[PDB]
């Protein structure tokens, strides 16, 4: 699995679209969304560094996509191919295996 | 015979100190006129600098206090974040980003402590820049409040050489309401006040005919060369300032209410109306409020700013081919000997310099030497 | 399960020394460790977390602490409450808090 975060600047509309448009992107089974406030609910329970990123006035946090490839897309070339596919649509952030 | 040739030395004695008397106070007056009048001119040039010091110093305090807000908040934010931090025991007790992390859920849990890394980093960054800008705008403002104290150092000097002057100007005039001055002693103050006026023009005249003929020269290729335009078929477009140097050496053409009025008021004394005796007014007299504004009547360059016996502050401006307009009785001259002036340009304050009875403007205009009729040029 | 609390700000070393002899006093409590703000600030400081954030505070940002620390046979959950309960009581308490566990 690559995690890939989202541009933090992505509205409700935009961040559907992202979502809609990475559906079949080439060696992706699935990809599992967690909102802004979902991710900030997941460090305030699970990091225990408690309301660290609620002391902050913004939310520092983006949505988030993890990428599951397919089980014919799991080797470490095919990887590399389907993180590069990801580069190509503008509005992602940073990618990570 | 004894007593007799004692009072008739004694009675030219007594003529020859009411005359020396006289001398020395004119003089006196001369002196406080002058003073007055400088001193008028730098409080108006001061008063002007203040004011756009003044308005600048509002704006630095008003942009100063709201960075100071932003500072204290910025402040008070970063400090309640450092507390929950320590509350939280992240300084020492870091082991709970060990023992809590998983496969994917461990992954991302790390990202999100890179995103709050970031965010306090950028925090602490905006309240490194909002100090550094509040700095500097204070020191930006210390150097304004320090131009400011040194011009209202000079206002405090120049208003005390003016109050002093105008004290003593009140004690010179006393003194001199005390010399009864009859009636045939006073028609010659007045030929011999005209004459030293009339000589003080042409030494003025004398000393600007170098720039004077240059000038004209110079205008007369402008008009020339716009020949070779219109009998060559095209048209020549002089310059903003070949328009402005024939303007101020092309004279003050034909009287027809083109020109500015001086100043605007009860018209107390026309050209021609008798001044005393068989002597007449050679000028008009306008009355109006001591320190109204004085205009140029036309386009042209100061080439006299002097205290004269009887006019008081004169200041003459050139207007080319001959013409001059006479301005006196001020209580300042605003502009200085060489100045190029413009139509309705402020050159001096109304007053009553030289002794007059009520505040009022003298204004000649010379032709060829001579003053004539100023009335027919006045429109605007 | 140590109980940790932190103290109001306002407190000089006196009022903060009058809250400690309390806790100490108070049934189940084997010792409390105090922290002074002046002490808490020390060990804040040697922290490399918010580089530069201290330099820029005028005011000490953190409260003293004082970690309550229960005898053995009063470290069960009801005994923790009780203690908890008596503890917020106390003047000068701002915040409570429970070992993670």
């Amino acid at each position: 699995q690559i995690t890939v975060y989202l541009q933090k600047t992505l509205d409700d509309d935009a961040a559907a679209g992202v979502v809609a448009q990475l559906q079949a992107e080439q060696g992706v089974e699935k990809v599992n969304y967690l909102s802004r406030e979902d991710a900030l609910g997941e460090f305030r329970n699970w990091s225990g560094f408690g309301g660290a990123l609620d002391m902050l006035e913004e939310n520092p946090l983006p949505a988030v996509a993890v990428v599951i490839p397919k089980l014919d897309f799991q080797g470490t070339e095919s990887l590399n191919t389907l993180r590069d596919r990801i580069t190509q649509i503008n509005g992602i952030d940073e990618v990570r295996m | 015979l004894k007593s007799i040739q004692a009072d008739i030395a004694a009675k030219e004695r007594a003529v020859r100190q009411k005359q020396q008397q006289r001398a020395s106070l004119l003089a006196q007056l001369k002196k406080q006129e002058e003073a007055i009048s400088e001193a008028t001119r730098k409080l108006r040039e001061t008063q002007n600098t203040l004011n756009q010091l003044n308005k600048q110093i509002d704006e630095m305090n008003a942009s100063i206090a709201k960075l100071e807000q932003q500072k204290a908040a910025q402040e008070r934010s970063l400090a309640a974040q450092l507390d929950a931090a320590f509350r939280q025991g992240e300084h020492t007790g870091i082991q709970l980003i060990l023992s809590g992390e998983e496969s994917q859920r461990g992954q991302r849990l790390q990202a999100y402590f890179g995103y709050l890394n970031q965010a306090r980093q950028e925090t602490i960054a905006q309240l490194k820049q909002t100090r550094e800008e509040v700095a500097m705008q204070r020191a930006e403002l210390e150097e304004k409040q320090s131009e400011q104290q040194t011009l209202l150092y000079e206002q405090r000097a120049q208003q005390a050489k003016l109050t002093q002057a105008l004290n003593e100007r009140k004690k010179t005039l006393a003194g001199l309401e005390s010399s009864i001055q009859q009636g045939q002693q006073q028609l010659s103050e007045l030929r011999a006040n005209e004459s030293r006026l009339r000589n003080s023009i042409a030494r003025a005249e004398a000393a600007a005919k170098a720039r004077a003929e240059r000038e004209a020269r110079e205008a007369q290729a402008v008009r020339d060369r716009q020949k070779e335009a219109t009998r060559k078929g095209t048209t020549y477009k002089p310059t903003e300032s070949e328009k402005s140097l024939m303007s101020r050496t092309g004279g003050l053409g034909a009287p027809r209410g083109q020109a500015f009025w001086p100043v605007r008021g009860p018209t107390l004394h026309r050209y021609g109306e008798q001044l005393q005796g068989e002597l007449r007014w050679k000028g008009m007299v306008i009355g109006a409020s001591e320190g109204t504004e004085v205009k140029a009547i036309a386009d042209g360059r100061v080439i006299l700013a002097d205290w004269l016996q009887g006019y008081g502050l004169v200041v003459v401006v050139e207007h080319g081919k001959g013409d001059m307009s006479l301005y006196g009785y001020n209580q300042s001259a605003l502009v200085s000997v060489g100045s190029q002036v413009r139509a309705g340009q402020p050159i001096a304050l109304v007053g009553s310099s030289g002794g007059q009875g009520r505040p009022s403007l003298y204004f000649e205009i010379r032709r060829q030497g001579q003053a004539v009729n100023p009335q027919p040029w006045l429109g605007r």
